[PDB]
C-alpha cells in the first residue's frame, strides 16, 4: 500500500509502527507528603525556638 | 526526556527540547518448497508391510506421502518459531535472514544464575531478570515483569531444583506446593509432543519449564530448541526468557508471522496462506508430482524483551 | 539482506529550529543563495557566503545557518523551491547544527553571534 | 537484595508456618504500588517496618544520570543505599515537616501575587509565522526537621 | 499517504513539556527527602543541614 | 528544476522475456548466483559464470540471462529475495537483451544459442 524500497514503480506494506516512549516515575511525587504553600514574595523567613 | 536546568529569573533565559526520531526499516521472508513423487514401480510388486499377501496400493502412498510432508513442515515451523524467540532468525542451513537486535538497534541481555555456587543469589537473579523487561520495554504503559515464560533445558532445571538454597527452603515448609515439589510428581502440565506432562517449577513469581525439543537437518546435525548458539558445555545449563502474551496487552503484540503468497498462477498479489499443496500429472501415465511451498518470517518487533539465561557464572 | 538488516535511512531534519526571528514583510533574517554544483543541504548546516558548507579552518567565515533540505540529483528543494534559504541576521535557534568533519562548534557559535544569531540549550 | 539475603532474617522467617512466611520466602514479593514502569514494587516486611524498594533515575542535558535513591559521594557497586524520612501520621497535620512554596512569574500583572504550580503562556508570532509558548515554575521544597532525614546503609561503620 | 496535523504536533510539545516538568518536581523531591535540594545542574557549595544547624 | 525539466526515471524491465522455458519440479533453466558487491542487475543483462555482466571482449563467455532486479546496496532483489537468479538451459526469450557498452550482440546470441536459447523476433 506504498512505494517500495529503491524503487518508484512497485509497492510494499507499511504493516503499523512501533514505539519508544521513554521511562518516567512518580512514586515519591505521588506519595504527596509535601504540602504546597503559595506565597507572593520571592523570599521566605523563619524564625527556630527551642527552650532549653 | 531530560530534566530541566534552572535558571534565574531577571536574565530571561529559559531551556528547549529535542525534536522526535522517525526511521523506517523492511523484512525479507524465507521461501520453502518440498518436492515429493509417486511411481508405479514403487507399488507394483511390493506388499503392504502387516499383511500376509496384499499389496499397497496408490491411496496408501499418497497418504504417507502428504502425511510426512505436513509434519516436515510442521517441524520446521516449530524451529523457526524458536529461532525467532532466541532473537536471531537464522535458517537451519544457518543463513542469516533477519537479525532482530541489528534492525532495531537493542542489544541482547543474558543473566548467569551461577547455580553451580551454593552461595548464589537466586533471588537475585530472577528479580534482575524480572525488572529487565520492566526497564527496556519503553512502551510507555505500565509493565509486570512477574508475567513471563522461563524455558530451561534438562541440566539447568536439574541443577536449579537441587540447588541447596532452594531446597532446604521449600523443605521447611507445611504447604501442598512444597510436598508437591520435595516428595511429589514434578511433571505438572504440558504436551510437548513427546512427554505427557512437562516438568515445571515455582520458587518465586516465575515459573521454569524444561523443554526437550530438538530436531536434525538432512547433514545429520542435532538442532537443540534450548540452545545459545556457540555454548556447547555440557555442563552448563541454557534457557530463554520471553514476555507473556498478557504482559504487554492485546494493543501491544510483539510476536508475529508474516505468510506471502506462491510464485504460481493465480496466486500473485494475494493474501499468503500457511501452506500451498499442488497437484501435478506426469505425462504418459508416469505418476504423479507434488510440491509444496511456504512463505514465511517470524519475527519479534521488541527484541530487548527476549533474555537468555544461563547456570555458570559471568 | 546478506548483512541480516536493511535500514531505509532517517527522516530529514525538519524546519522547527528557529524559535524567534525579526519577522519583516519580505523578511529579514533570510538570504537566499545560488546552490553550488552538486551539494546537499539539510536543515541546520552553516554556510559560507558563496553558499558551499564550512569547513575546519573556515569557521570565521560563517555566513548563515540553512533552514531547507535541498536534493543535489533534483537541483530542487524540500518544497520545490529553486533556491537554498539561511538564516544569517538576529535570530534564535536551537541547538540543532549539522557541521562538518574537524570543525568546531565554539568557533561557529562565535562567529554567528556577531551577527546576532543565538542559541538556546535543547536537551535530552 | 542484600536485606531479604541475610541469613539472619531468612532463618527467622523460615521456622514460622504463617501465609506472610510462605510469601516473603520463595514468594513473589513484589506487593505494592506502580512507581511510573512497573505494576508492584518490591516491599519486605521485618520487625514492624516496610522496606520499599525504589529504582528511579533520570538523565540530565548532559547525558548524566540522576540516580533518585543515591548517597552522594559513595559510588560503590557492593555498598547499598537508602532513605527513611518521617511518615505524615508519625507527626501529624500539625507538624508536616514537609512543603514547597511557590513564587509568581515576573510578568505584567503577576507581580505581589500568589504563585502557583505552572505558569503556561501562548504567544502569537508576528505576520502568520506560528505559535510561541512559555512555561515558568519559581518553587523550592524544604524540611523543617532535617534531623529525620535518616539514610541507611548496607556496609559497616 | 496520510499527512500530519497541527493539533497532533501541538498537542505533543504540549504534553513533552508537562511530563519534562513533572520529572523535574519529582526530582527535586527526592533532593528535598534526601536533605538539601541542589538542581540538575549541580549547584552545589554547602549543605542545607549545616544551615540548619 | 533549474534545467527546466525534473525526469524521476523510467520503470526497470519486468520479468516477462520468457516466453517458453523447461517448466521442470526443481527448475530447470533456472540457476543461482551469488550476487557480487556493488553490482546491479536487471531483467536482460546478461552474466558470465562468475555473476559479473559480460563486458566487451569476452562475449563468448555469456552463461545465463538475469531474470531479477537487485538493487545492490539493498543486497536483495525486487521480489525481496537473496540471490540473482538467471536463465541459462533451454529456453526462448524476447530479443530484449541489455548488453553492456562494446558488447557483440551477435557473439552473445550465438555463445547462448549452443546452451539452449533462442530469441523470438520482437515488434515496434
Amino acid at each position: 500500500l506504498t512505494n517500495s524500497e529503491k524503487s518508484r514503480f512497485f509497492l510494499a506494506d507499511l504493516t503499523g509502527e512501533v514505539q519508544s516512549i521513554p521511562n518516567t516515575y512518580g512514586y515519591i511525587s505521588g506519595l504527596g507528603l509535601f504540602r504546597s504553600a503559595p506565597q507572593t514574595q520571592t523570599t521566605f523567613l523563619m524564625d527556630l525556638t527551642d527552650w532549653d | 526526556i531530560s530534566l530541566l536546568d534552572a535558571v534565574d529569573r531577571t536574565s530571561r533565559k529559559a531551556e528547549t527540547s529535542a525534536p522526535e526520531r522517525v526511521r523506517q526499516i523492511s523484512f525479507p521472508m524465507m521461501y520453502f518448497k518440498e518436492v515429493e513423487s509417486i511411481t508405479p514401480d514403487e507399488i507394483q510388486g511390493v506388499r503392504q508391510p502387516g499383511t500376509a499377501n496384499e499389496l499397497t496400493t496408490e491411496a496408501v502412498v499418497r497418504a504417507k506421502k502428504l502425511m510426512k510432508i505436513r509434519t516436515k513442515f510442521d517441524i520446521t515451523r516449530e524451529f523457526l518459531f524458536m529461532q525467532a524467540l532466541k532473537g536471531k532468525v537464522i535458517d537451519a542451513n544457518g543463513v542469516l535472514y533477519a537479525d532482530l537486535y541489528k534492525q532495531f538497534d537493542v542489544t541482547k541481555k543474558t543473566i548467569y544464575f551461577d547455580l553451580d555456587n551454593p552461595n548464589s543469589d537466586i533471588d537475585a537473579h530472577i528479580e534482575d531478570l524480572r525488572m529487565h523487561m520492566e526497564d527496556e520495554a519503553k512502551t510507555g504503559t505500565v509493565i509486570n515483569g512477574e508475567e513471563i515464560h522461563i524455558v530451561v533445558d534438562r541440566t539447568f532445571f536439574s541443577k536449579l531444583i537441587k540447588h541447596p538454597k532452594i531446597r532446604d527452603a521449600y523443605l521447611a515448609q507445611q504447604t501442598p506446593l512444597a510436598w508437591q515439589q520435595i516428595t511429589g510428581s514434578l511433571r505438572t502440565g504440558g504436551t510437548d509432543g513427546v512427554q505427557a506432562h512437562m516438568n515445571r517449577f515455582y520458587y518465586g513469581g516465575v515459573v521454569f519449564v524444561q523443554y526437550n525439543g530438538k530436531f536434525k537437518d538432512k547433514r545429520g546435525k542435532t538442532h537443540t530448541l534450548v540452545s545459545i548458539d556457540g555454548v556447547s558445555d555440557t555442563n552448563v545449563g541454557v534457557g530463554h526468557a520471553f514476555p507473556n502474551v498478557a504482559m504487554l496487552g492485546e494493543a501491544n503484540n510483539i510476536f508475529e508471522v508474516a505468510y506471502a503468497p506462491c510464485p504460481k498462477m493465480g496466486y500473485a498479489n494475494t493474501l499468503g496462506q500457511e501452506l500451498y499443496v499442488f497437484e501435478y500429472e506426469k505425462d504418459r501415465d508416469e505418476g504423479i508430482d507434488f510440491e509444496a511451498h511456504s512463505y514465511m518470517l517470524p519475527y519479534c518487533t521488541r527484541p530487548q524483551l527476549l533474555v537468555d539465561v544461563r547456570s555458570d557464572a559471568e | 539482506a546478506y548483512q541480516g538488516f536493511t535500514k531505509l535511512g532517517e527522516r530529514e531534519p525538519l524546519n522547527d529550529i528557529i524559535l524567534w526571528e525579526e519577522i519583516t514583510p519580505t523578511g529579514h533574517s533570510r538570504k537566499e543563495y545560488a546552490p553550488v554544483a552538486s551539494t546537499e543541504y539539510r536543515v541546520g548546516e552553516v554556510l559560507k557566503a558563496d553558499g558551499s558548507k564550512v569547513a575546519a579552518g573556515q569557521e570565521a567565515q560563517a555566513d548563515s545557518v540553512c533552514i531547507v533540505n535541498f536534493y543535489a540529483d533534483l537541483q530542487l528543494s524540500y518544497h520545490g523551491q529553486l533556491k537554498v534559504v539561511g538564516i544569517y541576521r538576529d535570530a534564535e535557534l536551537k541547538d540543532l547544527l549539522k557541521l562538518e568533519s574537524g570543525v568546531d562548534a565554539a568557533a561557529v557559535k562565535s562567529a554567528l553571534k556577531a551577527k546576532g544569531i543565538d542559541f538556546v540549550p535543547t536537551g535530552l
